[PDB]
């Protein structure tokens, strides 16, 4: 209902945590558990190869159907461009139902 | 057919030919199924004429959206056929539940 694809057996969920580094433990014994730790974190590179299938327009629509294109005029900040601050955004949302496929 | 002074005469012109085809890829607006009239004579001995062809697209009443395609079959292959030259083709269905013809 949020559009997209559904699967009876969808790609899994990836879960991670940082190894519990128990801080300095008491010299003498204690029955309780350890709460003290060392604030730490990590980084890394996320790789995700998504293969894709497609069906291209084979229609004989004689007239030039409509396409999607950035407006060909001159604007201050280019679309999907990075504002002079690196922070970039998206000018507008985009759909797929563009190619005029005969019903 | 010549029409000299209301006095018309129907001669034969075998020199001419005709062009016909079939839409397999279903790129043209399927017209039948709308059950338009002018069907094959529900009778055998009587002959008839083939109805012209016209289709429709998306429209905003008296006008049409750009997403209103346009078609011209003469942009397809057509078995150019002259008299004396026959024409045939072949088709096959696919599985469909038998129309439950029972009470």
């Amino acid at each position: 209902l949020m559009g997209g694809f559904g699967l009876k057996h969808p790609p899994p969920q990836i879960l991670i945590k940082n190894t519990p580094v128990p801080a300095d433990p008491p010299t003498t014994f204690n029955q309780s558990k350890l709460n003290s730790f060392i604030t730490q974190y990590s980084t890394g590179q996320v790789s995700v190869e998504i293969e894709w299938e497609l069906q291209k327009e084979n229609s004989k629509r004689w007239n030039p159907e409509i396409q999607y294109t950035s407006n060909y005029y001159k604007s201050t900040s280019v679309d999907f461009a990075v504002n002079t601050e690196g922070v970039y955004s998206e000018p507008r949302p985009i759909g797929t139902r563009y190619l005029t496929r005969n019903l | 057919v010549t029409q000299n002074e209301g006095t018309k005469t129907i001669a034969n012109n075998l020199t001419s030919t005709i062009q016909v085809f079939t839409d397999s890829e279903y790129q043209l607006p399927y017209v039948l199924g709308s059950a338009h009239q002018g069907c094959l004579p529900p009778f055998p001995a009587d002959v008839f004429m083939i109805p012209q062809y016209g289709y429709l697209t998306l429209n905003n009443g008296s006008q049409a959206v750009g997403r209103s395609s346009f078609y011209c079959l003469e942009y397809f292959p057509s078995q150019m056929l002259r008299t004396g030259n026959n024409f045939q083709f072949t088709y096959t269905f696919e599985d469909v539940p038998f129309h439950s013809s029972y009470a």
